[PDB]
């Protein structure tokens, strides 16, 4: 069964669809906006989610990733967040994760640009600056080279491009209010679907941008989508409920949770979401940034650098080593976690359960 | 007042 | 050698009808060489080839109308003759010794001052002028606790409170009062003084000042009978049928007692002189166009068209005697209509003005619109200087005049020192001078071109009765050829004045009708006077010496700052539409907007070279031999030396002699050039061109540029210096010798201990100068208010114009003489001030409708609901009130009740501004400036991807530094790189000097900073434990933790550990040890 990622302003709640029962998760955080996931890319068992943050006044936004159980349940657990390093965001309204490789997407919305950067935001180069207004939520699809983003400003355009910041088209212009929050649907012919805060209603389009319909009406001021499985997923910004249906709108609106306004989006945690099984196809070749693009892959350089006279490949701009990740509490089956002198995570196992993280019994 | 540079 | 643009050779005619040059002697040969014949012309030379009369008894007085009273009642205090006749100072009621108890009753005024026989003397009651009756022999007295209670004065009844009359013979029974609206019978006088409606135009001075009587209720118009009735004598609007009808109804036969033959025809009676005119009952004479009627109603004189109204031809004009000529100036071509002139010169003109931020490039047309320089301060006021194509302005934000040539290269500041707030400038590019004015200092100065030689050239008041005095100076232009500068003034008493350019001969030129002069200006050709007011809305031109003044606007200017004169348009800059105007140079005809501005356009100038007419130099190529400044005398028809702002001027049978008198604070250069001041010296910078300001045996500087050094090495601020204060360790700007011989700026008066203090407060009742030679009676008694400020008896010195404020000044109600202020001697200025309703107050016609209680009593704020706003350049405010259009939108609650800023659509940014996050424009060198600018730091955004201005480092943090503060030994970057990678500055390998720690990153530190509980330098080098292992603190209050740090102060007994083991908030010390049981 799925799980559902529900981030408030202040703390992040976790919601399994089928146990039907919440479960703790980061707390003690403050001006969150959206969250994004990578199902364990060590494969040991703990996915790590992408949170960002805006803040007020003199300090600046952030973007922080924290890791998450796979199993199914976990608590008590000391979850720390590490800052990717990221400076001078205003606020990331929009943010997406490149499992394809070890990029990451995100949209400050207040300085009207795309940027992208290592999982740990070292080498930081923006996509494309020109004629946006109000940069919403980003989508990508690896599969196609295909990324997608809109404004919802004084011009509300959707637009898609390749990762590597070229080719960009609008795909609609007509009919449109201010779009909120994006989604594909990676089984049905990567069909994406769009909302809208002033029209009320939900849309989906092919990627190519034919055959637009209306999908459901009426839908209370939708925010953000998820398609999982054959149902639609969308949460209204004004009351904080969440609803689903089906993804082809021949069904009624379901109800299964009432959440406080503080409630900013709904994103469905589960493997299939992604399809993990697509190969990279990079050669890793390239200097510094590795960006994809329908049918092959393309070199990139930091921001505001230029590759060596002659050549296409190799970046001016130094490089930096990566960043490494504070180990986890993999403490399973109701265990807790306890740090010693050396600060490892030495789970503290209950009764009957014995090995080490507690695995079993 | 109103004619201060 | 080439003739100038246009014009010809400095001997040659040039005929106005097509500017060719013709041979001087040509002119006036009796030939018309010139194509129109302009070398003839009408000034050039000629060629030869009781018992009696008022009188009923030696012994009884006689009144003036003829009357006859007994002579022993004169001058007992009552008018017994009608007409003041026995009381007649004249009749000898003066100078006599009024005799027991006829007492003289001192006292200036004569009605009040009658020697009435008083025999009630001292018994408790005020008889005349002062009561000083009760003060000449008589007792004290105990008040009753109902009347009144005059402290100086006598105890009266409370009838005689607020009643506009003495009583306590000081007015003591109205100081403090106020008074009720005077009723519908009473009229209220300017002054307050509410009159039955008995006495309005009774021919009667009842109110004190004569406004009962003015002429505006005292006119009456009589009939007039227009067309198709006639008036006969006095308004009989009788039909013109009854004319000579032989029935006398026209009053007594005003028509019939004449209506004879022409009477014209003959001089006889008429004796008209150019035309006759006679017609029913009567003729009139009558004159020929060119000729005025003159006063006597008999003859004609001839009109001076030029004098009279220049308006008639555009540039030039010559009188003849019934009719005019109009000329071109020299570099002009005249048109064929025989009026109009044109610019001969092929080059063309275009405007230069001062925006904020920027000097701009205008064209007259209104075509191009160009940057000439960007990212300034703020830039007040500018000029030109045609002769080297250098630019001259003003910078009010960093307090500096600047040059640079037209094409943007050697851009270079000339004066940064002692330089208040500049308010407008000129450059005399003849003599090769700038002129400026500061309103601080309130001083007309001039300078070398190049900024050597300053002086001070005009100051105090200018005229004979200081009534016009330097408050708030504005706008200065030249006039070279007569050797003039001429300046406005927008103070109390505004008004324009004039001096020649060595400090003689000042005068005032306009001083009526003028309230707020921001600018002036001369057009060259005409020599016409031209300014404008900002409060009256006018744009006037006069003649050179302020007469024979005419309208172009009439009020319809919202607010004028800068104006400026190019052939026969004027363009002018309004603050309140942010605009710049042009139209004609006369009437105004043809307005044309020529461009908006985000901000208010200050100055303009149109760029040209005839703008600055060429003349000879009369210092030319020896400066008259003067060693100093070489100033044109008054007249423009010779030179004058003079010396700099701290020379002795010493003058000799044929030399004059200057030499330096500096005082012990200043450094004169070797070559005795200058002066300078103390903390200049030995910093580095070369002030001085001989090179006396830097020796090699110069002590190692500490301090930044600006700062004074004590010896032992501190630095403080230069005011610091002798102010009686110990600010240095040593006190260094203590010692003797600096202060034996120290001295201030004119602005400033000096203490006995040798701390100079404002002149304002001087006698302030308050001690300043901590000697209190301010407040000792024996100077605030023999001292002299300056020039302009009117004195108390109390020693205070007030501005002139705080006399009848009403509110108290002096303390001792010195300020209000209530006999005086009430008289037609401090009436208000009509038609420019507003009148209150209850006091005598004249406040600011401005100040009317403003938020603000100014007369008082709120009756300038009353009614503010009617007043109408300016039709273009007002907004109007939700209470009626009318605030500038620019303070719209400005991002201020100005109105008072946010009625600007309810719906405001963001601005746009200018070419030097960078938009906020939150829509807010701010100076593109606060962008990465180490400091939050926009609110919310959204400024010090991204910017490791941006490189800085020309002339700042960069810190590899991408904030952006001056470059002169680098390498300095001080830490300024945020991370400390401006130090860390520039070499040492010793060779023993170095790199600060031994008398401050030094850290590892290179920025250098006072000793008393090691250990000090904060990372002054960013290494944290002074925070190692193991130096103030061997360093000690200060016992009593530093704390010497457990492990050896000396954690002090605030931070004792705080919320967290500083020491590291929580003993600085232990309690042992913070509670009680002993206190002193
Ligand atoms: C921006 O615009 C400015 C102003 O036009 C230009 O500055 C002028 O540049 C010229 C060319 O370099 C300068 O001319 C040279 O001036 C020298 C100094 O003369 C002084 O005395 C004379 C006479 O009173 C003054 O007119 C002058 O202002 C100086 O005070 C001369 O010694 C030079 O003589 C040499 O050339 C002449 C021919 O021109 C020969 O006959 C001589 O034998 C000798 O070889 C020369 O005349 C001029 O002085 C500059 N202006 C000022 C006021 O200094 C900038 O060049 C221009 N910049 C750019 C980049 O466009
Ligand atoms: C800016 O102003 C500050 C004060 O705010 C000055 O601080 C003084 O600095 C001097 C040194 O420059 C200190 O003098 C030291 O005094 C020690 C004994 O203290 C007595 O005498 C001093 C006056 O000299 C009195 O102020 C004090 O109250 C005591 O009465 C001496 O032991 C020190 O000797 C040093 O040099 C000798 C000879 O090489 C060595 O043998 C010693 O080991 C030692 O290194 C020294 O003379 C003075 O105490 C400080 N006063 C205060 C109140 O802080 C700064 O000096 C000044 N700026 C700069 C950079 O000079
Ligand atoms: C590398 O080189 C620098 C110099 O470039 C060294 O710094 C010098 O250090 C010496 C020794 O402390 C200093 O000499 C002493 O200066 C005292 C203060 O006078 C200075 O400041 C006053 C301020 O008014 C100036 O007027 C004056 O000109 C000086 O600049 C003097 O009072 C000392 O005199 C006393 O000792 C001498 C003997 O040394 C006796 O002959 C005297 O009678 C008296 O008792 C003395 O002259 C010198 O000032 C420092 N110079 C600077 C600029 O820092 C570094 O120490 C050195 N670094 C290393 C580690 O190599
Ligand atoms: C008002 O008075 C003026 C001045 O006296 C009168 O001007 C006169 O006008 C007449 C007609 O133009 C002039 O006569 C002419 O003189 C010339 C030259 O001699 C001659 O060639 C013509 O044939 C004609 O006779 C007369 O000279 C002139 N007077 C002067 C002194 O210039 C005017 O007529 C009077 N107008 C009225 C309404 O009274
Ligand atoms: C203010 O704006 C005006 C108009 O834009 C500027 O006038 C321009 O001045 C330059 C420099 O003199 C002219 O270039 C020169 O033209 C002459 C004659 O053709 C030629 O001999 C030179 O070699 C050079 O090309 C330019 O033509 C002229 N433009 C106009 C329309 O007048 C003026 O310079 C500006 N002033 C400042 C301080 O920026
Ligand atoms: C300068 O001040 C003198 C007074 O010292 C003025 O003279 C007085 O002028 C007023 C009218 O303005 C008269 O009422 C006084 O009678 C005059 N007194 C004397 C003694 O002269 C003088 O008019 C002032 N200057 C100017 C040009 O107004
Ligand atoms: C000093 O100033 C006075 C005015 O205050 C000048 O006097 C005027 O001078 C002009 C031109 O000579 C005359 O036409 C006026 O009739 C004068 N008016 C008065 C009231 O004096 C005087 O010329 C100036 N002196 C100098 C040195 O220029
Ligand atoms: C100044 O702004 C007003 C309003 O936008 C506009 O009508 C006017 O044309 C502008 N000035 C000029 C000379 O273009
Ligand atoms: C005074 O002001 C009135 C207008 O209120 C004006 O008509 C008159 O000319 C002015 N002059 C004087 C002193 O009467
Ligand atoms: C001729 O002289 C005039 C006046 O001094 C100007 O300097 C002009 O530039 C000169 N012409 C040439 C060609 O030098
Ligand atoms: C002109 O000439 C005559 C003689 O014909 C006289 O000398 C007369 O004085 C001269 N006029 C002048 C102004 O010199
Ligand atoms: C007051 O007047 C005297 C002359 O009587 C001096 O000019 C003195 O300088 C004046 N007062 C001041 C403060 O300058
Ligand atoms: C770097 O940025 C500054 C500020 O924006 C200026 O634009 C400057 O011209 C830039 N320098 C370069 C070399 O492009
Ligand atoms: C630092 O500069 C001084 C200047 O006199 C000397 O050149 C010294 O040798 C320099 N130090 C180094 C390490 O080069
Ligand atoms: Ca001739
Ligand atoms: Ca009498
Ligand atoms: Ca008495
Ligand atoms: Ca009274
Ligand atoms: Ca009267
Ligand atoms: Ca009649
Ligand atoms: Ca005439
Ligand atoms: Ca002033
Ligand atoms: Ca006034
Ligand atoms: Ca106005
Ligand atoms: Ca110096
Ligand atoms: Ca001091
Ligand atoms: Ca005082
Ligand atoms: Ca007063
Ligand atoms: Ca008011
Ligand atoms: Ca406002
Ligand atoms: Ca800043
Ligand atoms: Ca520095
Ligand atoms: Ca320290
Ligand atoms: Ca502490």
């Amino acid at each position: 069964p799925p799980l559902l990622l529900l981030p408030e302003n202040v703390r992040i709640r976790k919601y399994n669809t089928s146990s039907e029962k919440f479960s703790e998760y980061l707390e003690e955080e403050e001006h969150i906006q959206t969250i994004d996931y990578d199902w364990d890319p060590e494969h040991i068992g703990l996915s790590v989610v992408y949170y960002t943050v805006l803040a007020q006044g003199s300090q600046f936004g952030a973007i922080k990733r924290a890791y998450i159980p796979n199993f199914e349940s976990g608590s008590n657990n000391p979850i720390r967040e590490v800052d990717l390093g990221l400076k001078y965001l205003m606020q990331p309204d929009g943010l997406a994760v490149d499992w394809v490789g070890r990029h990451i997407y995100w949209s400050d919305a207040k300085s009207q640009r795309i940027e992208v950067a290592t999982l740990d935001g070292r080498y930081r180069k923006w996509l494309i600056t020109t004629q946006l207004d109000q940069p919403a939520a980003i989508a990508v699809n690896p599969k196609l080279g295909l990324m997608f983003w809109t404004d919802q400003g004084k011009q509300p355009k959707i637009e898609s491009a390749w990762m590597n910041g070229e080719h960009r088209s609008v795909l609609v212009s007509e009919n449109l209010g201010w779009p909120n929050g994006l989604s594909i649907d990676y089984l049905n012919d990567d069909r994406v679907y769009w909302s809208d805060s002033k029209e009320d209603v939900i849309e989906a389009i092919k990627y190519d941008g034919t055959d637009r319909r209306l999908i459901i009406n009426e839908a209370m001021k939708p925010f953000s989508l998820d398609i999982f499985e054959d149902k639609l997923y969308w949460v209204a910004k004004e009351k904080g409920e969440v609803w689903r249906q089906n993804k082809f709108g021949k069904e009624n609106k379901e109800k299964v949770l009432v959440v406080n306004p503080w409630l900013t989006q709904v994103r469905i945690f589960h493997q299939l979401r992604y399809n993990q099984s697509v190969s990279n196809p990079c050669k890793q070749v390239c200097s510094h940034l590795c960006l994809l693009r329908p049918g092959g892959y393309s070199c990139a350089c930091p921001q505001g650098s230029d590759f060596v006279t002659g050549s296409t490949v190799q970046c001016d701009a130094a490089s930096e080593l990566p960043v490494t990740m504070p180990p986890p509490c993999r403490c399973m089956h109701g265990g807790n976690c306890y740090f010693d002198e050396n600060e490892l995570p030495k789970c503290k196992c209950s009764s009957g359960y014995s090995g080490e993280y507690c695995e079993v019994g | 007042x109103x004619n201060x540079x």
